[PDB]
C-alpha cells in the first residue's frame, strides 16, 4: 500500500499554512492557518502510531493532547481579536507597525 | 482500585500540587466574595510560593526517581531549576501586585496566570516525556499569551500580543513537527532516555528524518530562549507589555527553557551532538553580535533590555556547548542564578521609576541621582552587574563562564563573548551617563515633579533582596558552584 | 470488516443530494428573471447586503463552549476505562469535573453567560 | 461455512418465515389498517388514535403500496344512487341537516 | 441464596465442541475468534473460542505439558508488556480425549487479568477455550468460572 | 483489520485531493469565511483520514472539538471584520507572497526529499513487539482510555488547568 503518501500531504499541509501564517493579512486566517500547521503535525503522528504503536497508541493520545491546546489557542484568540477590534476596529496585521 | 501507585507517586509533585491548591483557593475566593483586598491577594501568593520552596527543600535529598509512569523525573538538575522559577516567581509578584493595582485592573486574574505560568515552568524542567515537553510549556506560553496584552487597552499591549501569539504559534509547532518525526523514526518512543535505544532498535540514528527533528525541535527551543534570529519576537513584546509580566518572561521562560534545552540536547540527542554543537554554536554567535550591537542605538529601556537579554542568553548557550565534562552545567547555573538576581533588580528600578515618573524612554531618566539617590544607585549597581564589571556579580558569571570554553577549547566562542562584553559596556554606562546629568536644562519634567514620598513599598524590599545580592554574592561564588558541580 | 459498510453508507449518503439535484435539474424548468432573482426583503427592496455585527458581550459563550467540549471530549476515554480500572481513575477524573465547575462558576459569576 | 456465525437456521425455514412475515406485512395487515383507519375514524379516543398512529407508523412501508390502488371517497346521502344521472324514487327519505361538534352525537358523524 | 448461578450449553457441532457459560451472560463477537460471550455489564469478563489447524492427533504429541505450557503463556496468550504468572496447571481425559486447563494472570502495568485457558487437539483442530476475569474480582468469580473451564468438550465433526 | 487495498489507496488519493483542494482555498480566500469552510473541508478530510488510518476515537474528537472551533471562528469572523464583501474574492499577489511562496516550496521539497529517501516499511518490520496487542482489549477506545487514565495522569490535569486558565483569560480580554 502507499502509506507514506499520507505523510506527503501531512508536509504539504505544514508547508500550505506555513505560507497561510505568513502572508496572512487577516489575524483570524493567520489562527486557521496554526490550525493548520497542528493538523498537520497530527496528521504526521496518527500515522506513526498507525506504523509502530498499534499497543500503546501514544501517538492517538498525542494527537487528543494537540488538538486540545490547538483549541485552547482558538479560545485565548479571537479573545486577543476582541480586545483589538475593540480598541482599533481593525484587523488587519501588517498596519500595526508601532513597535518597530 | 488502591489510589496508592499514584498516592506516592503524588508527593513527588506535592510542591506543584500546593501551587495547584493556591491558584485553586485564590479563584474560590474571587468568585466567591464580592470585595477585593490587596493583602489577601499578596498573602495567598506568598504562601503558595514560599511553601512549594519550602516543600522542594525538604525533596532535596531524595532519591531521583521517574514517577507518573516516565512522566516526571526528579533529581538533582532539575531541582535546582524549578527552585531558580519559583525564586523568580516570589521576586516578580511584589513587581507585579503594585503595577497591577495602580493601572485599576484586576489583579487575581494577573497572580492566577503568574502562578500558572510558575506551574508550567516547574513541570518543564522535569519532563521525562514527549507529551509533558509540550503540554508544560503550553500550560507556560498560552499564560504568556494573556499575560502582556492583559492591558487590554494600550494600542501597544494589542500589537504585541499579537506578534506573541503568532510567533509562538510559529515556533511550538515547528517544535512540535519536530517531536513527531524524532517520535516517527524511532519505534513510536516518546520517554526522554529511551528513545536513543529505540533509534538504534530500528537502526534509523543515522537516518536523514532524525535531522529534520533536531532542527526543528533546536529552532522551537531558540524561540523561546531567543539566540540569534529566533529573536525577533522578543523586544517588541519587550517594548508594548507591562513590565512585571515582561520581568517574569525574561527571568522564568529562559530558566524553563534552558532546563528543556539541556534535557532534550544531552539525554535523546547526545548521538549527534556534532550536529547541534555547530547549531548552538551558530545561535549564540549570532545572539551575542546581534543582541550587543543592537542595544547600543536603543532610546526605550524596555527594548534595550530586551536586546540586552538576547545579549545574555547567548552567554549562557556556552554552558550547553561545551558539555558536562569541563563543567560546562554547572556553568548554565550560578550564572542563570546571576541573570535573576540582575534582571529582576533592574526591572524593578523600571517599575518604580515608571510608576513614579510614567515613562519609559532612556532620555527621561537624566537627573534622577538628585531627585532619588537610593534608587540611581541601585540601578546603576543592577546595570554594571549586568555588564559583567568586575566588583559586581555579571564579572564573576561571565569569566566562569569563560573558563570552561576555554578549558573546551572554544577559543573562538570566548573571544567572541569577551569582544561583546566589551560592547556591553556603552549601554549600561549610557543610563547612568544620563543618571549622573546635573544640567536643569537636560532634565526632563517627568523626573522634575517626582516625588519619593516617606513610605517603603513592596518593591524596595523585593529588590533591597537583590542589590544587595549582585554584589555580595561575589564573595560567595564558591558555595553556590558545589552545589551545581554535584548535578550530573 | 466492521467500517467498510461505514465508507459505503457515507458514499451513498454524500451521492443522494446529487441525485436530487440531478434529478431537479432535469426535470424542473428554468424560467429566470432580473425581478424573480432579487433577494427577499418581505416586499420592500433591500437596502446595503445583510450584515449585522452582534456585540462581543453576547457571543462569549463560544470561548466556554470551546473549551467545555475538550473537557467533555476527555471525560470519554475516562468513561471507558472506569471499570477495568478502580478508584484512581475516580479521583483522577474528580480533579477534571471539578475544574469544570470552577470554570463554569467563573463564567457564570463574571457575567459570560448573560444575555 | 466460516468461523464467527454458529447454529444458522437452514435457509429453506428462514425463507419461508420471511416469506409468511412479508405476506403478514404487505398484503394482509395495511388493508385493515386502513379499514380500521376509515370506519371509526370519527369514534376516536386518544388512546385509540394513538395505536392507530402507532400501526400506522409501523406498517407504512405496506400501506404505502395499497395506498394509491385505494379510494375512501365519501358516498352519497341516499343508497339509491347508482349513477350521478340517476334520480331518487322519492326524495324524502334521506336525511338532511347532519349537525356537527357542539349540537352533534356520533351518530351524526 | 438458593441453587447456584445457572448455566447455558453452547454446542457447535459444525466446528465440534461444546462448553457452557452463566446463563447472564449475552453472546458478542469477540475479533476473529469462533465463538464467545461476555458479561452484559463487567469489562474483561467473558469466554472465547477459537481453533487453529494443525496436524497432531493429541496434546500429547505437543510435548511435555508444563513447557509447552509455559511457552504459550509467554510467547502466544501475553503481550510483551505483561508480567505471567501460572498458578494451577491441570490435566483431564474423557471418552480418550485429553485437556488441558491453565490458570494464568497477566500483569501489565495498567492492568491486571485472570485467565482460565483450556487446550484441546482433535479433528485435525487446535482449541484454546479461554475464560477471562479481571484480577480485582477473580476470588468472588474464580469458581465461578472454573465450572466453565470444567465444561469443555470436543467430540468428532 | 483494513479495508480492500485498492480502495484503501483510492480514497487515500481522493482524500488527499480533497484536502489539498481545502488547503489551498485557505491561503487563497480573501474573506475569513470562505477560507474558514475551506478550513472546514480540510477537517472533514483529516477525520476521514484518521478513521482511515485506525483512529476512531481520534477521529470523532478531531470532527467534535474542531467543528466546535471552526463554527466559533466563523461566528467571530463575522462579528469582527467589515461587511460582507463577497467581491474580495482572492486578495491580489504582490512580491512579498513570491518569495514566501519560493521558501515554503523549498521547505517542503527539503521535507520531500527525506520522506521519500526513508524507508518506512522497514522500520514497521524493527517494532514488532510494539504491535502485539492485549487479547483482552477488544475496543480501541478502551486501550485509548486506559492508556490515557494510567500511562498520561500528569498531562491530564495539566490539560485541566490549561483549559481553566484559557477561559479565565478568553472572558477577560473579550470582555466590554
Ligand atoms: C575579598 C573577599 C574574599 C576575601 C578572601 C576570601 C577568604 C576568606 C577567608 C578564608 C577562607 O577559606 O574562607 C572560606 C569562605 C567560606 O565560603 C564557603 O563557606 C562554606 C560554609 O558553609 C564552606 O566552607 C565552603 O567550602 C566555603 O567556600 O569562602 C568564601 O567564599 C570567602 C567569602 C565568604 C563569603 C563572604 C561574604
Ligand atoms: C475521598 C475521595 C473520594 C472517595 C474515593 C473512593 C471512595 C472510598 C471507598 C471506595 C470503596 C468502594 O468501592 O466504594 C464503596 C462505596 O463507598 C462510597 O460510596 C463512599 C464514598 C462516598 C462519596 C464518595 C464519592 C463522591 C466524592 C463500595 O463498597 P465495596 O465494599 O464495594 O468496596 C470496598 C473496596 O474498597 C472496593 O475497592
Ligand atoms: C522576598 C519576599 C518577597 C515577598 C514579600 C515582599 C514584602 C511584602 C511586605 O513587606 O508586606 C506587604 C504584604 O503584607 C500583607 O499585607 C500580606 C502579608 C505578608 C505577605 C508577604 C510575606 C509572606 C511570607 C511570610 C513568611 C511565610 C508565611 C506563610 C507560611 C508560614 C505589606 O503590605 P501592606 O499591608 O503595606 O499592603 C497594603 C496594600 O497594598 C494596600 O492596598
Ligand atoms: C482548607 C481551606 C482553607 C481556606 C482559607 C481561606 C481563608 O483563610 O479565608 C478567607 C476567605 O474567607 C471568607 O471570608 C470567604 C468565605 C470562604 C471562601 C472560601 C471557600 C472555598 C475554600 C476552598 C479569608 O478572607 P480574607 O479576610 O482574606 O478576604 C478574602 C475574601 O473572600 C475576599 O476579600
Ligand atoms: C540565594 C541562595 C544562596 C546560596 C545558598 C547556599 C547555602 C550554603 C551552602 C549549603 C551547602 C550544603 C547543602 C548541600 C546539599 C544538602 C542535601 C540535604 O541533605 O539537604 C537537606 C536539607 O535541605 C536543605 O537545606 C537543602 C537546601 C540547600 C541546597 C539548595 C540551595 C538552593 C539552591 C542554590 C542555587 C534535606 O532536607 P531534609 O529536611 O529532607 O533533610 C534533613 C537533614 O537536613 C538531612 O537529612
Ligand atoms: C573598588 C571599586 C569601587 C567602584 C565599583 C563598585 O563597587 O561599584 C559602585 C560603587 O558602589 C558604591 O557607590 C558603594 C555602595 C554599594 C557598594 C558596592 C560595592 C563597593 C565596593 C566593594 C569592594 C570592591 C560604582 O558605582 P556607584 O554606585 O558609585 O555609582 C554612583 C552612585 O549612584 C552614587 O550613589
Ligand atoms: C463537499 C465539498 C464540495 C466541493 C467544494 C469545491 C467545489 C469545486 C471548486 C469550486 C470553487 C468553489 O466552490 O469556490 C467557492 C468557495 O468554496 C467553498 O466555500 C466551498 C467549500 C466548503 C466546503 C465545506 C465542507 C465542510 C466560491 O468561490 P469561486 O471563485 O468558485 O466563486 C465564484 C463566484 O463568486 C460564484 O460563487
Amino acid at each position: 500500500m502507499i502509506l507514506e503518501h499520507v505523510l506527503v500531504l501531512s508536509a504539504f499541509l505544514f508547508s500550505i499554512g506555513i505560507y497561510g501564517l505568513v502572508t496572512s493579512r487577516n489575524l483570524v486566517r493567520a489562527l486557521m492557518c496554526l490550525e493548520l500547521i497542528l493538523n498537520a503535525v497530527n496528521l504526521n503522528f496518527v500515522t506513526f502510531s498507525d506504523f509502530f504503536d498499534s499497543r500503546q497508541l501514544k501517538g492517538n493520545i498525542f494527537s487528543i493532547f494537540v488538538i486540545a491546546i490547538a483549541a485552547a489557542e482558538a479560545a485565548i484568540g479571537p479573545a486577543i481579536v476582541s480586545s483589538i477590534y475593540r480598541n482599533r476596529k481593525s484587523i488587519r496585521i501588517n498596519q500595526s507597525n508601532l513597535l518597530n | 482500585k488502591a489510589f496508592h501507585l499514584l498516592l506516592f507517586d503524588g508527593s513527588l509533585i506535592f510542591p506543584e500540587c500546593i501551587l495547584i491548591f493556591g491558584l485553586i483557593l485564590l479563584l474560590m475566593i474571587d468568585s466567591t466574595s464580592d470585595q477585593k483586598d490587596i493583602p489577601w491577594l499578596y498573602f495567598i501568593s506568598s504562601t503558595s510560593l514560599v511553601m512549594s520552596i519550602t516543600a522542594l527543600l525538604f525533596r532535596w535529598r531524595e532519591e531521583p526517581m521517574i514517577s507518573f509512569s516516565g512522566n516526571f523525573q526528579t533529581n538533582n538538575f532539575n531541582e535546582i531549576f524549578q527552585f531558580l522559577i519559583l525564586l523568580c516567581s516570589t521576586l516578580c509578584i511584589p513587581l507585579s501586585v503594585e503595577y497591577i493595582e495602580c493601572t485599576e485592573m484586576a489583579l487575581t486574574e494577573f497572580l492566577l496566570f503568574i502562578l500558572t505560568a510558575t506551574l508550567g515552568g516547574m513541570f518543564l524542567c522535569g519532563a521525562n516525556d514527549l507529551i509533558t515537553i509540550f503540554v508544560a510549556p503550553e500550560c507556560f506560553s498560552l499564560c504568556s499569551y494573556l499575560l502582556s496584552g492583559y492591558t487590554k487597552k494600550d494600542v501597544r499591549s494589542n500589537e504585541a500580543t499579537t506578534k506573541y501569539l503568532l510567533m509562538g504559534g510559529a515556533s511550538s509547532s515547528i517544535l512540535v513537527h519536530g517531536f513527531s518525526w524524532l517520535y516517527g523514526s524511532s519505534g513510536g518512543e516518546i520517554e526522554l532516555q529511551e528513545i536513543v535505544n529505540g533509534l538504534i532498535n530500528t537502526q534509523m540514528y543515522n537516518s536523514p528524518g532524525i535531522s529534520i527533528a533536531l532542527i526543528f525541535i533546536t529552532v522551537g527551543i531558540g524561540f523561546k530562549l531567543s539566540p540569534a534570529p529566533s529573536h525577533q519576537w522578543t523586544p517588541d513584546v519587550y517594548e508594548g507589555s507591562p513590565t512585571p509580566v515582561v520581568a517574569f518572561l525574561s527571568v522564568t521562560s529562559k530558566v524553563a527553557a534552558s532546563a528543556s534545552a539541556t534535557r532534550i540536547f544531552d539525554i535523546p540527542f547526545y548521538f549527534s551532538s556534532n550536529e547541534w554543537h555547530l547549531l548552538l554554536e551558530i545561535l549564540a554567535i549570532l545572539s551575542m553580535i546581534l543582541g550587543n550591537l543592537i542595544a547600543i542605538t536603543q532610546t526605550s529601556m524596555k527594548r534595550m533590555l530586551a536586546y540586552s537579554s538576547i545579549g545574555q542568553i547567548g552567554y549562557v548557550i556556552i554552558g550547553i556547548i561545551v558539555g558536562d565534562s569541563n563543567d560546562g552545567y554547572a556553568s548554565m547555573i550560578t550564572y542563570m542564578l546571576f541573570y535573576i538576581s540582575m534582571n529582576l533588580g533592574t526591572f524593578a528600578c523600571i517599575v518604580l521609576f515608571g510608576l513614579r515618573t510614567g515613562t519609559d524612554n532612556i532620555r527621561d531618566y537624566a537627573g534622577l541621582y538628585t531627585k532619588d539617590p537610593f534608587l540611581a544607585l541601585s540601578l546603576a549597581l543592577c546595570l554594571l552587574s549586568l555588564g559583567g564589571l568586575p566588583p559586581l556579580a555579571g564579572f564573576f558569571g561571565k569569566i566562569y563562564l569563560f573558563w570552561c570554553g576555554w578549558q573546551a577549547g572554544l577559543y573562538f566562542l570566548v573571544l567572541i563573548g569577551l569582544l561583546t562584553s566589551v560592547l556591553s559596556i556603552y549601554y549600561y554606562l549610557k543610563i547612568i551617563k544620563l543618571l549622573m546629568t546635573g544640567r536643569n536644562q537636560e532634565i526632563t519634567p517627568h523626573v522634575r515633579n517626582y516625588r519619593r514620598s516617606p513610605l517603603r513599598s513592596k518593591n524596595s524590599i523585593e529588590f533591597s533582596m537583590i542589590v544587595c545580592v549582585i554584589a555580595s554574592t561575589i564573595p560567595g561564588i564558591s558555595m553556590n558552584p558545589i552545589i551545581t558541580i554535584a548535578q550530573d | 470488516y466492521e467500517y467498510d459498510i461505514f465508507w459505503a453508507f457515507l458514499i451513498i449518503s454524500s451521492v443522494i443530494p446529487i441525485l436530487a439535484f440531478l434529478f431537479s435539474g432535469i426535470l424542473a424548468p428554468i424560467s429566470k428573471g432580473p425581478e424573480k432573482l432579487s433577494s427577499y426583503e418581505s416586499g420592500i427592496e433591500p437596502m446595503g447586503d445583510a450584515w449585522l455585527q452582534f456585540r462581543i458581550r453576547y457571543y462569549m459563550f463560544a470561548l466556554v463552549f470551546v473549551v467545555f467540549d475538550v473537557e467533555t471530549v476527555f471525560l470519554y476515554p475516562w468513561a471507558m476505562s472506569f471499570d477495568i480500572l478502580g478508584v484512581s481513575v475516580f479521583i483522577e477524573a474528580l480533579i477534571f469535573v471539578l475544574i469544570l465547575i470552577v470554570g463554569l462558576v467563573y463564567a457564570w459569576r463574571k457575567g459570560a453567560l448573560e444575555w | 461455512a466460516v468461523t464467527g456465525v454458529n447454529n444458522q437456521e437452514d435457509l429453506i425455514w428462514v425463507l419461508l418465515k420471511a416469506g409468511v412475515v412479508g405476506f403478514c406485512y404487505f398484503l394482509i395487515m395495511p388493508p385493515i389498517i386502513m379499514n380500521w383507519l376509515r370506519i371509526r375514524w370519527y369514534r376516536r379516543n386518544l388512546l385509540e388514535m394513538y395505536f392507530q398512529f402507532m400501526f400506522v407508523f409501523i406498517f407504512f412501508p405496506g400501506i404505502l403500496v395499497w395506498a394509491p390502488f385505494l379510494n375512501f371517497r365519501k358516498f352519497p346521502r341516499d343508497p339509491t344512487m347508482k349513477y350521478p344521472w340517476s334520480k331518487p324514487e322519492n326524495p324524502s327519505e334521506v336525511k338532511g341537516g347532519f349537525l356537527k361538534y357542539p349540537w352533534a352525537t356520533i351518530e351524526d358523524y | 441464596k438458593e441453587t447456584p448461578e445457572r448455566y447455558t450449553a453452547f454446542v457447535d457441532k459444525a466446528d465440534g465442541y461444546s462448553y457452557v457459560y452463566p446463563s447472564d451472560w449475552r453472546e458478542f463477537d469477540f475479533r476473529a475468534h469462533d465463538s464467545a460471550f461476555k458479561d452484559r455489564y463487567l469489562q474483561l469478563q467473558n469466554v472465547r473460542l477459537s481453533f487453529i489447524p494443525t496436524d497432531k492427533n493429541d496434546v500429547h504429541d505437543l510435548g511435555p505439558m508444563e513447557d509447552v505450557i509455559q511457552t504459550l503463556v509467554k510467547n502466544i496468550l501475553a503481550a510483551p508488556n505483561q508480567m505471567t504468572d501460572i498458578r494451577e496447571i491441570q490435566e483431564r481425559s474423557v471418552d480418550g480425549k485429553n485437556y488441558w486447563t491453565f490458570e494464568y494472570n497477566l500483569t501489565s502495568p495498567n492492568f491486571s487479568v485472570t485467565h482460565f485457558t483450556t487446550l484441546a487437539i482433535a479433528n485435525g483442530r487446535y482449541y484454546t477455550l479461554t475464560v477471562s476475569a479481571n484480577e480485582r474480582r477473580w476470588k468472588r468469580y474464580r469458581n465461578k468460572l472454573k465450572v466453565v473451564a470444567d465444561s469443555f468438550k470436543v467430540f468428532e465433526i | 483489520m483494513d479495508l480492500p487495498g485498492p480502495i484503501h489507496d483510492f480514497l487515500l488519493v481522493f482524500l488527499g485531493s480533497g484536502l489539498i483542494l481545502g488547503a489551498l482555498g485557505v491561503v487563497l480566500f480573501t474573506n475569513p469565511i470562505f477560507s474558514a469552510f475551506s478550513l472546514g473541508l480540510v477537517l472533514v478530510c483529516i477525520s476521514l483520514f484518521y478513521i482511515l488510518a485506525n483512529s476512531h476515537f481520534v477521529a470523532s474528537a478531531q470532527l467534535l472539538i474542531y467543528v466546535g472551533a471552526i463554527n466559533v471562528l466563523i461566528i467571530f469572523s463575522v462579528m469582527f471584520m467589515s461587511g460582507p464583501e463577497y467581491d474580495k474574492k482572492f486578495q491580489l499577489w504582490t512580491v512579498g507572497d513570491g518569495v514566501t511562496s519560493l521558501v515554503c516550496i523549498s521547505l517542503f521539497v527539503s521535507l520531500i526529499s527525506t520522506i521519500l529517501n526513508t524507508s518506512w516499511y522497514g522500520i514497521i518490520w524493527t517494532t514488532k513487539s510494539n504491535q502485539i496487542l492485549e487479547q483482552d482489549l477488544i475496543n480501541a477506545s478502551q486501550q485509548i482510555g486506559i492508556h490515557l487514565s494510567t500511562d498520561f495522569f500528569l498531562p491530564f490535569e495539566l490539560i485541566s488547568i490549561i483549559l481553566l486558565v484559557s477561559l479565565i483569560g478568553a472572558i477577560a480580554v473579550a470582555r466590554q
